């Protein structure tokens, strides 16, 4: 405690009273002539420490600090990701104490976290014979948190496992477990550095804080405490010099990550790391943000002008790309414009990105699957696909990456309604090249195929199934016409209803010749099918007749109603109707007046048809989500329905951050 | 008595093609959420049509207490996607008695958890899990509600 | 770790291999008839069990757990700011050891930190000859906490707060901060509870957290995975049943403070538990605005439908007092609306703000002010009654703090200026009957009475002057002659003047005949009498002769302005007139052509002249805020500039959060 | 090397009727802040206003050192103001040359500080001081800038 080191690179002195012991070794390093005045030992052992000062990046004295540019250069395999390579290494020769050790994390990253323990075993017997604690000290720390992982995940697969997974696994042998759970039961982790050796507890103190769990106890107050400055900050519009509070967490983020990967600690699989991980980072996305949005009053130009935008490099998409979750990275797309903000470096991300589709492609194209391995890899290998949509792809890049996500993916974690969404989310960025229509249209003909089966439903979280497959192709493309889907319903013959009606939504895509040989035997003019077939364009206008359907559908819900009323049971579907139909009237699609038989059924089915008399305080602001400019148009030019949403909108706005009330606000009421 | 009043809550879960109650009852998080949005995935039609409504929508839904069976796990330790009911109790501000109690189902759940704690000191059990309620072709899932209170 | 107890008094079975000894108990909580199968021994044991229990806030178990009201109630009086009673309590006789720790802690609160430490040294000595355990460990945790105080202070008070003061005030002796120099010297707390013995290890290990600074890291992490989450459903729309988690920091907020209470230890008064608070009550008070907006499709008010509306009772305004600088205060103001916020216990709350003043009558009335004390009480003295906007005070508490602020208050940390920022913002949600109409003319006669200095120049930082005072007054009671001020004013003559900035400034307020005495008196030469005589709005235009100063004034700008510009040199005076120059031609109160001459200097200037040859990108978006209700119409009322403002202005409504620029918008310009 | 770069500042301090220098040569923290505002005022009558400028306005600053100055504090260890002037260097992004300086000059600063900073444990000094600008009813003051750049 004689000094203090500043994140900066740094030196003040603290406690020191005596000689500047550390000033001079500095003023040595500036003079070329004192340097050679030592005898060549010294001389060495004055590079011994030089080398040292030039990898740990202590520069200077603060005295004479000046312009500071810190490096950050991480090159351990497992950050990197590259995890082919590993299994060359593991497999070889080891020739010294250290290379053990190395393997033993390389292991552990590979999910065979049975054969880690046992390397880990082979450690400590080995590492008592010679003077050099550092081993097995580091061993017993990597010892134990593989211990803890045994226990949290066999437990985990005992508990919600089964319908998780919905079968069961045993990947440990009942052995192990047995043996592990005798070998840890008298072992206290906060006693480990106490009891050894006089001189451990002299040399390595600066290893004291990994031994217990306090050392993310003192870095996450110390974020804590910065998260609360930078937050002040944004409100008060202030402007900060020198090292800013921000860059303070950026290199504290950095530097801390360094030391776990570099040094082959399995502590970097923990969610509490995560968590440090997850809020260091978010808060300088976040102050970015503000960053750009700045008012400018009287200075800024003349100190920060042409703004030294922060630019996302490679080194920050690998660790959104590890970390966060999906709920967490959809949360930053609520309050960040992540978009705008440049992604550098393009050519360095296709490699890792096409690293995820190369390896995802193995697991599960052979009959292995590491099940442990498996839930430490999808949830990074999900957010990595996710978030591609803000960075270039090449074109070949850009095949492997289509070509994996659509067919090896596991049904588990990616629900088909759920491969549409992230699909489309990569043509933003992209166009659709020849090529790509090629993988997305080889899935629309393999998953035709299984769909023959009396019994293969298909379920969604996004009520999307296949017809908007197609829609994806017709947006981008025009001509597409799919020879394979003509060979398919050219063999059909009859009496395979879903197999009917699963490629009658997909009839724009369809040949000419299947289109009337379709039509032929075709779903008659049932209410969904009404919809649907008007989702494929195959209905134009409506006819009495298909309005005849409509007025049954409405009584069927009315004597539901009086039903659910008396029971006092109310509904909320998925395929509630009731909307769509009123929109249809206020539109003058349909004609016929008996609509406002059925007014005070649904309130979303009064605000349409009957304006002039709607309770506009049951009005939920929320449909106008829903509504699309046509109809925002059409909205803002009634009577009835002016003087009243304009008003619910400025409440809304003013006591909410949504910005899409305020996009609604603006173009079409103003 | 000072500051803090606290209420209760109750979670059952269940199998369809039979009367199968394997799961948790008390969402100590019981975190629920509701959402709907809109892109431009119909960024551009045909026109002279109409409309679809579409909405997304999605249903989160949480619950954390676990203790989920020891009769049925074992005998399934040996894809219906299961369902859902809720039940809670509502009570009437002016008077504060027992009237009413909230009767929520829904259709289609489906289980997906973030297969790993690895919290660095074990927990005291209490497994949160987040579930998504799916839905198919044929009409109405999300929910269906029944309410008490005919006093 | 037996046992797991939550928060809210419940408790769960954690680590319990063999009976359920705890849940016996509550087994026999319930059932009379069993406590009645108990010895009398055991019974009275069990009564010392349930008694303490009971005040411990243990109900029942989980899976018995009902509605569970917990009651919270802290009974230290330094909480409640009863420095006076305490003031007799010091003097009373000691009966116990008990009694005497108790004084100790009195003594720290009112500043006299010297003879504190000497108690905390004779409690020390004849501690153990009773053989009571707890009495000993605390003494000394006080004891180094209370030394870092003066140790931190003794160096305040030599390096900033001879600026902050202007004297070397010396409150502790030098031979007294030797001995405890001497004392602790070597003193590492870490081993505090290592030194204790066996018998002391077994029975109070609870006591351990309070010796490193483990205990203040460990509480504020949780505050921090607490506060993580709730931002999160707050940006998700979701709804929590039963306990929300906001609901648990709330019980852990207040059993923090009861255990760093009436244990008497002395945290409190440090600048880091402080930091607790702060981010507690932000959390709690933040989401509460939420609640208060959202939308909800049927059932969400059916869930939990009602709620707290954090209605903050009288502990909540004691914690905001205290714990919170004015800087801390204002952040909150910004993003909540304090205002709709609703304030029970409006007598209790009475008492303190009338203990918080009448105390201040007492040290600053006399000549003897505790330095030490002052270091401390005056930032609980500022925030308590700045936030009293919002509460319903009675007429008395009205008077006496209207009565202490303005004369008692030292000017050094509240300036003349700001002085009107607080007695006008206790009006608000009040009135100013005559009771208070009399006080604030006892400030102007006795800042009258100053107005007789050499040198004096009422220095502000918010360019307001007792004349504003005047200016209140009238603003509610506009016929309220002055009486004394009057007399002043006959009795003068013209030889000293320097107040005829003061009375001219105060014209408001003058008898018929004192205004004539001003009349023959005073004079008009300079641009200041222009605008001071405008400010009253005595000046109803500007005659030839007038409007040729305000030329003769610009004549001077321009003559500098090609100085600095040949000089390479840029300025921004503090109150530019030239600003409010340009005001008028676009409000027609001058005519005049010749000031088309003076384009080209200031770019406020030009945005109002010159709007056929304006460019906009100088445009400050930021002028607008400091617009009149007519202003802001006369420019919404023209074409040339309405477009490109409306430009501007949905710009920054869009990638901005400022409200204020969002009201402005719709309102005038829509 | 890769990526991060700092900045440096600087800062001076003096009290009128003399030149004494104070000063602090570097400001991390430095936080310099404006702002203006307004609630309500006027009295809304005699029909013509003929004007109305309120602004409030007003300037605070933000310093760090562990340098007083060493002579006169030792003087004075056994209220004419306290100003204050900042300087600093602007680069050009086309050349990254050092052709222009800054010059802030602040003539009433005061010293309001929280002389309560008692902190838990013995720090690495940091006695942040924050200020606020002063303006008398007289003229000009708080700001003036001068800029080097002359090439």
């Amino acid at each position: 405690y004689d000094y203090h080191f500043e994140v900066n690179g740094t030196v003040v002195r603290h406690k020191n009273k005596g000689f500047g012991y550390m000033e001079r070794f500095f003023e040595l390093k500036e003079s070329c002539d004192e340097r050679s005045k030592l005898s060549k030992k010294q001389y060495e052992r004055f590079n011994a420490l030089f080398n040292f000062f030039e990898k740990n990046g202590v520069i200077c004295m603060a005295k004479d600090a000046g312009t500071l540019n810190t490096s950050i250069e991480i090159n351990s395999l497992a950050y990197h990701g590259k995890y082919d390579v590993m299994k060359k290494f593991i497999e070889e020769q080891s020739v010294s104490i250290e290379d053990d050790y190395k393997k033993a994390f390389f292991l552990a990253c590979l999910g065979r976290w049975e054969e880690s323990y046992d390397l880990y075993s082979n450690i400590i017997l080995n590492s008592i014979d010679e003077s050099n604690g550092c081993v097995y000290y580091l061993s017993q720390i990597n010892r134990y948190r593989i211990y803890q992982s045994i226990t949290q995940a066999v437990t985990q697969f005992n508990g919600l496992g089964l319908l998780t997974f919905g079968r069961h696994y045993k990947p440990f042998t009942d052995e192990f477990l047995a043996r592990i759970e005798r070998e840890m039961t008298n072992f206290n982790i906060d006693d480990l550095f106490n009891g050894m050796p006089f001189e451990f507890q002299k040399k390595y103190k600066i290893l004291e804080f990994l031994s217990d769990n306090q050392f993310l106890y003192d870095d996450t107050v110390k974020l804590f405490e910065l998260t609360n400055k930078v937050r002040s900050e944004m409100s008060e519009g202030s402007y900060s010099f020198g090292m800013s509070s921000d860059i303070v967490v950026l290199l504290r983020l950095y530097d801390n990550l360094r030391f776990l990967y570099e040094n082959c600690l399995w502590s970097v699989s923990f969610h509490e790391f995560h968590q440090y991980i997850r809020n260091s980072m978010s808060l300088l996305i976040e102050k970015a943000e503000y960053e750009r949005t700045r008012d400018i009053d009287e200075l800024g130009f003349s100190f920060f002008g042409k703004k030294s935008g922060f630019f996302m490099e490679y080194y920050d998409f690998v660790n959104i790309s590890r970390h966060f979750k999906i709920d967490d990275i959809k949360n930053l797309e609520r309050s960040c414009s992540i978009d705008k903000i440049r992604f550098g470096e393009q050519e360095k991300i296709e490699e890792y990105l096409v690293g995820i589709a190369e390896e995802i492609t193995k697991q599960f194209s052979a009959n292995g699957m590491n099940v442990v391995f498996y839930t430490q890899f999808i949830s990074e290998a999900k957010a990595a696909l996710y978030f591609a949509k803000y960075v270039k792809l090449s074109e070949e890049g850009l095949g492997k990456i289509v070509k994996a996500l659509l067919f090896y993916f596991p049904e588990r974690d990616l629900d088909i309604g759920k491969r549409y969404v992230w699909l489309e989310r990569l043509t933003k960025c992209n166009e659709l090249p020849k090529s790509i229509i090629s993988i997305i249209d080889d899935f629309l003909v393999l998953q035709a195929e299984k769909h023959i089966d009396q019994n293969y439903s298909e379920v969604s979280s996004n009520g999307l199934y296949s017809r908007d497959y197609g829609a994806l192709i017709k947006h981008f493309e025009k001509n597409f016409i799919s020879k394979r889907l003509s060979e398919i319903t050219l063999c059909l013959t009859q009496d395979k209803q879903k197999q009917i009606d699963f490629l009658f939504k997909l009839l724009p895509l369809l040949s000419t010749n299947a289109k009337s040989h379709l039509l032929s035997f075709k779903s008659v003019e049932n209410i969904n099918d009404l919809m649907n077939g008007i989702r494929i364009g195959l209905i134009d206008e409506f006819t009495p007749e298909h309005e005849e359907l409509i007025i049954e559908y409405l009584e069927t819900r009315k004597v539901n109603y009086i039903v659910e009323k008396e029971k006092g049971i109310q509904t909320f579907s998925s395929n509630d109707y009731m909307s769509t139909f009123g929109i249809w009237y206020f539109l003058e699609e349909i004609n016929n007046s008996k609509m406002e038989e059925f007014i005070g059924m649904d309130d979303q089915y009064d605000f349409f048809v009957d304006p002039e008399n709607f309770d506009y305080k049951k009005f939920i602001p929320s449909w106008l989500k829903n509504y699309n400019d046509k109809l925002l148009g059409k909205i803002a030019g009634n009577k009835h329905m002016k003087h009243h949403v304009i008003e619910v909108l400025k409440e809304r706005v003013k006591n909410s951050n949504d910005k899409r009330y305020l996009e609604i606000l603006m173009n079409y009421f103003i | 008595m000072k500051t803090v009043i606290q209420d209760t809550a109750d979670v059952y879960f269940k199998r369809k093609s039979d009367g199968k109650l394997v799961f948790t009852a008390e969402a100590q998080t019981a975190s629920f959420s509701q959402a709907i949005s809109e892109e431009k995935l119909r960024g551009g039609i045909g026109n002279k049509p109409l409309y679809i409504l579409k909405s997304e929508k999605e249903i989160n839904l949480t619950v954390k207490n676990a203790f989920f069976d020891l009769e049925w796990l074992a005998m399934t330790q040996g894809s219906e996607r299961y369902e859902v009911e809720y039940r809670t109790i509502a009570y009437n501000p002016d008077t504060e008695e027992v009237y009413s109690d909230i009767y929520i189902q829904f259709p289609n759940v489906s289980p997906s958890g973030e297969f790993e704690m690895s919290l660095e000191n074990g927990n005291a059990l209490a497994p949160e899990i987040k579930f998504e309620a799916l839905a198919d072709t044929d009409t109405d899932e999300m929910a269906v509600v029944i309410e008490a209170s005919r006093d």
